[PDB]
């Protein structure tokens, strides 16, 4: 640890971590970004709030951090708390909650040549309009916005994270580890860095980083337990042509039972619609045709 | 009544028959797009 | 019997025998680097996922 | 997963060194509920103080000496701003040292312990009053004719109004699988009995409505059911 | 200690990702697991080591829902391709856990039963009584209002069809079969004489061709 | 009970004092509140574990010496609820405020002396400001007391033994409950009366009353969502339920 602690020792030396690293004026400090889902935690579209487990890959190179490792016993790489580095204050812009920071603020893994690693973790609720046409055969598109809360364009460079001569434009997913949602399926899952032409350059948030996530429901719990039961309950009112028009017959019985079991099936859906109103859902839709067909039925 | 219930039940279950059809086939034509961003052939998924 | 190669990603090559005719060379990246399990067998992969499957002693590497 | 006090006040010190910390707390503790006798029944709850670092060979716990001292054993109300709780009766309210067992080669801790009874008013208004007006009604089927045309509606709109109650009691019932509620068992026990009465005016509107030029008299049918037991059941 | 041995045992809320499998429900088993790793640390800096190969179960509170059959620790090197001198540890502890059912049993299985057979019941009443779809009408209705009850009660999830969920579609399906077969009986059953002449066939085969308890007068 | 409040605390201390004309004629400090002594008055009647106010504020101070704060707090404090008369019932709740870190003969807690005309008098109430007070949507607010309650059961070392009570007594406005549940179940409850006129060979009659029976068993769900289950007494409308349900 001698060597350990004399290079944070060395390092530490009139270190101010609230002050951006710049060694000539003008400068720009590049900070590369990349974003690992881990798990699609949920989509809740009453509050229309995407949950997400995310780890946030940030690099960037800190000039007042560089060290010669031949001076330091050839010690290659330093396990740093991040509190104590200067960072990129890297923040979801679109969070519901009120939560821009992330979950964990674990060490960054300094090298000799001052380039900093960082990989906090985070939870993540984040804003997604439901689009509620199409419910619950719908397909969302979540945005995951990420910028600096502080710094401007003539500040930071933020980008996209490149790999061996290719830049990472998507949502990295691990294959091996990665456990679908039970409800969502991801589709689509790019990655884009937005810079306005015409935003002002001294303004801090503008640059943006956008990760998006096309992701298709998976209606298999509303069609065993909703949708079918009723089209079945519904065509049961069908049968009355078939039923004598006399006592006993039993028509008028039947049909208004059967609009008594849609009631019961609006209660159902009731707890489980989204309650927006630029569109009506096809659930709705369809339960207000059921109704009506019922409804003519017993007319 | 017997005639005019035999004429109804087949109105009845055309209307039931085409908006169940109608319902479900906007349900199955609802598919995420190929392409992550309209106007963009390109398909944003690393390359093998 | 089937000699087969089972060592991970660049290590020392090391070797082990099995009953199965197929040798497999599984692929993929996570989100430190590129892994690469070897083993016998032919598994079935989740997609995303390379799989080289041979039938020859010594085809992993 | 909180185990601390709710609030940080000041320590008493004494000029002898004595110390007195009297923090207030609002715990939320683990107590594993016997379902069997639901809404019925008592339940025995515990909170476990203990140090959660130091061990019996540095810190040696002892129940707290009330006011009354004397040695007490006892959770200590204050009768008078003690509001009770609505739903449950403290029974008994002890407080025990347990020491762990001896090491060949679990920490000493000081609990207190609630016995706590329900108090059942709202499920009897609102569960058992209804089941026994739902059963008395299932009993009535029976002396209803069967040229009237109204047994299966009266029995089936009692099976609904019986799954109306279940509705009722899903969202109160424990969830656990180690036993099964009295309330549970009685609510079977009225849906059983009340499938029951469907099942036999079932059978009696097919004994009433048999074609009398297909279906002919088994003589024993004639023996017992027009001669012998009528005679019986006062008919 | 004074060797500068330091032992900590904080204590924690781990909620954990696990794969769920919903299609033996109620009557399921799930294997959970817990991967724990140096977050920032590689195997060349700090070596973590399991303690036992089992996880600790002494103090273990028993669940009302769930026993817990198996469990172990299982320690993982991972080796990349771009360095080759440098492991990355992980501790996995896993456990199997089975769902006590009696619950559901009790609280869904046995009405849907009640219900089911109910169903039949149809057809033992005659349509001279004027009660058959009533019957099953009612019958009807009160598993559309059980529904209510099975879905407060079960999980929501479109993972797979559970056993519970096929149950219930079979049980509905029991009932919507029997009412059609039950409206096509009473329409047999009031068949005027005069507008529908009697086929041949269905003399043959429901009043000649029946050797079945001679209870009945062709 | 969830309230929004405002906390007014004065108390003198002798060692923020000055002479104004030493210091520019400055007749008013702001200072935070960590940099001065606290009698640490909190909510003992909460029931969520928030004993303390919510903005710790900056306080003003005088050239008198005199300490002047008003913590604004989100408090939830435990209201016992009397439901026989429901939903024309009314509740008395209390927020209790006291020290905790000092007992009665540390600190005196008293209410607040104003004064009209150059007379003084001791403010017995809650302080409500009329023009911005927007009324609750189902309580209205009818007394307003406060006191100052010394027992003298507890020890005098306990800080319990002296506390300052803001009740609020509040009737509920029973509209939303007269509207959708009370009239709706009273005027399906009478239609039971209306079996007797129905005759016995087209009026089907005990279909209509196990209707009626049905209809006031899901009003029976629709209410035991509502109310906690506690056994002091039955609710009108569940006394009123289980005759109609009875008859
Ligand atoms: C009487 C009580 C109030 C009626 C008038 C309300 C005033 C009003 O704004 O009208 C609105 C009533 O919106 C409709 O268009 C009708 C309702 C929707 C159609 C039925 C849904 C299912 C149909 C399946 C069978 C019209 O406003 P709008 O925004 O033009 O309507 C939404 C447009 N949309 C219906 C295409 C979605
Ligand atoms: C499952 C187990 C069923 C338990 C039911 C049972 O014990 O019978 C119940 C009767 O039966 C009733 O349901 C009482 C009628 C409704 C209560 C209304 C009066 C309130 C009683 C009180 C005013 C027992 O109720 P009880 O006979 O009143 O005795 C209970 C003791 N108590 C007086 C403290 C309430
Ligand atoms: C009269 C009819 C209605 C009245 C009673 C209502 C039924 C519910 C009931 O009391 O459960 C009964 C039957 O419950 C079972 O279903 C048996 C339990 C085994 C479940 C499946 C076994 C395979 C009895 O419960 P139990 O399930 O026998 O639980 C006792 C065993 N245990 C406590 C060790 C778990
Ligand atoms: C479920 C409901 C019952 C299902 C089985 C009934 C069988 C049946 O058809 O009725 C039986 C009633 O035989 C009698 O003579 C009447 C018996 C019932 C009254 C006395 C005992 C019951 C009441 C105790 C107090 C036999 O009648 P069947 O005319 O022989 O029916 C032949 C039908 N098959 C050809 C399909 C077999
Ligand atoms: C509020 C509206 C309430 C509406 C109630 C009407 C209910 C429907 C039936 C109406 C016709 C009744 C009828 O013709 O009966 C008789 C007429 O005499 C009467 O009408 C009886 C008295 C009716 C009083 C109505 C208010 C009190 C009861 C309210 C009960 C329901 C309360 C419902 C509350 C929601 C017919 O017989 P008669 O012609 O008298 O000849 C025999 C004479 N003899 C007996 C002397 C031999
Ligand atoms: C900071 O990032 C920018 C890109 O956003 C880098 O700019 C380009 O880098 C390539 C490869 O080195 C050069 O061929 C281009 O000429 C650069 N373009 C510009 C805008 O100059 C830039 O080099 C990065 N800076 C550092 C210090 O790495
Ligand atoms: C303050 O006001 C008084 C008024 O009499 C004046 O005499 C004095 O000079 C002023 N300034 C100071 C610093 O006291």
């Amino acid at each position: 640890r001698n060597q350990e602690e004399r290079l944070l020792g060395d390092l530490m030396q009139g270190y101010n971590p609230h002050l951006r690293p710049a060694e000539h004026d003008s400068d720009v400090v590049n900070v590369s970004l990349k974003l690992t889902l881990t798990n699609l935690i949920s989509l809740n579209e009453r509050e229309e709030a995407l949950t997400t487990n995310v780890w946030i890959e940030m690099q960037w190179c800190d000039y007042r951090l560089r060290w010669d490792p031949r001076d330091y016993g050839g010690l290659w790489v330093l396990r740093v708390p991040s509190t104590m580095v200067w960072r990129p204050d890297i923040v979801l812009e679109n969070n519901v909650d009120g939560v821009f920071e992330v979950a964990l603020y674990c060490n960054v893994l300094v090298s000799p040549d001052g380039c900093v690693y960082w990989l906090p973790p985070a939870i993540f609720r984040s804003s997604c309009p439901v689009s509620v046409t199409f419910f619950p055969f719908d397909w969302q598109n979540c945005s995951l916005i990420f910028q600096s809360q502080t710094y401007s364009t003539n500040e930071i460079n933020l980008q996209l994270s490149q790999e061996d001569g290719q830049t990472i434009e998507w949502i990295f997913i691990d294959p091996e580890a990665f456990t679908e949602n039970g409800e969502w399926a991801i589709r689509h899952r790019p990655a884009k860095m937005l810079l306005d032409e015409a935003a002002p350059a001294e303004e801090a948030g503008h640059q943006k980083v956008v990760f998006y996530l096309l992701i298709q429901r998976k209606p298999l719990f509303y069609v065993i337990n909703i949708i079918a039961p009723c089209v079945l309950i519904s065509s049961v009112a069908i049968l009355i042509y078939f039923l004598p028009a006399k006592a006993g017959g039993q028509k008028c019985t039947v049909a208004i039972n059967v609009l008594l079991a849609q009631t019961v099936f609006l209660f159902l859906v009731a707890k489980k619609v989204p309650e927006t109103s630029q569109a009506v859902p096809l659930i709705s839709k369809y339960l207000t045709f059921l109704l009506v067909v019922t409804i003519l039925i017993v007319v | 009544g017997r005639v005019l219930d035999r004429v109804c039940f087949l109105a009845m279950l055309s209307l039931f028959v085409c908006g169940t059809a109608g319902i479900f086939l906007m349900a199955h034509y609802n598919r995420v797009p190929a392409l992550p961003f309209p106007g963009d052939p390109r398909s944003y998924l690393p390359s093998s | 019997s089937m000699i087969c190669y089972n060592q991970q990603s660049s290590q020392p090559p090391t070797t082990k025998t099995c009953s199965e005719t197929s040798c497999y060379k599984k692929t993929w990246r996570d989100h430190r680097g590129t892994i690469i399990e070897r083993g016998c067998g032919c598994p079935k992969v989740k997609p995303g996922i390379k799989l080289h499957c041979c039938r020859t002693d010594k085809c992993n590497n | 997963g909180n185990f601390d006090v709710a609030l940080d006040i000041n320590v008493v010190v004494s000029s002898d060194g004595s110390m007195r910390w009297q923090p207030p707390g609002i715990y939320r503790s683990s107590c594993s509920i016997q379902v069997t006798y639901f809404p019925f029944d008592w339940q025995n709850c515990t909170m476990v103080f203990s140090s959660y670092s130091y061990d019996s060979s540095e810190v040696s716990l002892q129940t707290g000496l009330s006011p009354e001292g004397q040695e007490r054993q006892e959770v200590y109300i204050h009768e008078g701003t003690f509001i009770e709780n609505g739903q449950w009766e403290i029974i008994h309210k002890p407080s025990r040292l347990i020491q762990p067992s001896v090491d060949p080669r679990r920490r000493e801790e000081v609990t207190f312990y609630l016995i706590i009874r329900r108090k059942p008013l709202f499920y009897l208004v609102n569960v058992i009053a209804p089941c026994i007006l739902i059963t008395l009604l299932a009993i009535f089927v029976f002396y209803l004719p069967p040229d009237a045309g109204e047994k299966m509606g009266l029995s089936i709109f009692a099976l609904l109004t019986l799954t109306v109650f279940l509705l009722l009691l899903a969202d109160k019932v424990p969830e656990t699988s180690l036993s099964v509620p009295i309330i549970i068992k009685y609510l079977m026990f009225t849906m059983v009995l009340v499938t029951f009465s469907v099942i036999l005016s079932v059978v009696v509107l097919n004994l009433h409505h048999r074609s009398p030029h297909t279906h002919q008299m088994p003589l024993w049918v004639r023996q017992i059911f027009i001669h012998k037991l009528p005679l019986y059941l006062g008919l | 200690d004074y060797t500068g041995h330091i032992t900590w045992t904080p204590p924690a809320i781990f909620k954990s990702y696990c794969e769920i499998i919903v299609t033996h429900f109620p009557f399921d088993e799930q294997n959970c697991s817990m991967k724990l790793g140096t977050w920032t640390y590689d195997g060349s800096v700090v070596v973590i080591n399991p303690e036992s190969d089992q996880p600790d179960l002494s103090n273990f509170m028993e669940s009302g829902e769930w026993v817990i059959k198996e469990s172990r620790g299982w320690k993982h090197w991972v080796f990349y391709a771009c360095c080759p001198s440098t492991p990355y540890l992980d501790i996995t502890y896993h456990f199997v856990m089975q769902r006590l059912p009696l619950y559901f049993i009790v609280n869904v299985i046995i009405p849907c039963l009640l219900f089911s057979f109910l169903t039949g019941l149809v057809f033992y009443l005659p349509t001279d009584s004027g009660e058959k779809m009533t019957l099953s009408i009612s019958v009807l209705l009160s598993l559309t209002v059980f529904l209510l009850v099975i879905v407060e009660l079960i999980p929501s999830t479109s993972s797979a069809v559970p056993l519970i969920g096929k149950y219930m579609l079979f049980t509905m399906v029991f009932v919507i079969a029997s009412i059609i077969i039950t409206v096509i009986v009473i329409n047999t059953h009031h068949r005027s004489p005069s507008t529908h002449v009697m086929p041949e066939w269905v003399r043959k085969v429901f009043i000649d061709t029946i050797p079945n308890i001679m209870f009945f007068s062709t | 009970l969830t309230t929004n409040v405002w906390i007014e605390q004065g108390w003198t201390d002798s060692r923020l004092q000055w002479d104004a004309e030493d210091f520019g004629n400055i007749s008013v400090l702001r200072l935070p509140a960590d940099m001065v002594w606290l009698p640490e008055i909190v909510l003992e009647n909460n029931n969520d574990g928030s004993f303390q106010i919510s903005y710790s504020c900056n306080v003003l101070i005088y050239p008198s010496g005199s300490v002047y704060w008003l913590p604004p707090a989100i408090f939830r404090s435990s209201c016992p609820i009397s439901v026989t008369y429901f939903p024309f019932d009314w509740q008395n709740c209390s927020l209790k405020f006291s020290s905790l870190k000092y007992t009665t003969k540390e600190i005196t807690l008293s209410l607040k002396q104003a004064e009209e005309d150059g007379r003084s008098y001791p403010v017995e109430w809650i302080i409500i400001d009329p023009e911005g007070f927007t009324e609750n949507g189902e309580w209205e607010i009818v007394h307003r007391p406060a006191r100052v309650n010394v027992d003298p059961s507890v020890p005098l070392d306990s800080p319990n033994r002296q506390d300052v009570t803001f009740y609020l007594i509040i009737r509920r406005k029973p509209l939303f409950y007269v509207i959708n549940i009370l009239v709706p179940c009273v005027l399906i409850s009478f239609m039971i009366n209306l079996v007797f006129y129905l005759p016995a060979d087209c009026g089907e009659k005990t279909s209509m009353a196990i209707s009626v029976l049905l209809a006031q068993s899901v009003f029976l769900l629709l209410i035991s969502k509502r109310l906690p289950a506690t056994s002091m007494a039955i609710p009108l409308i569940g006394k009123f339920l289980l005759f109609g349900m009875v008859l």
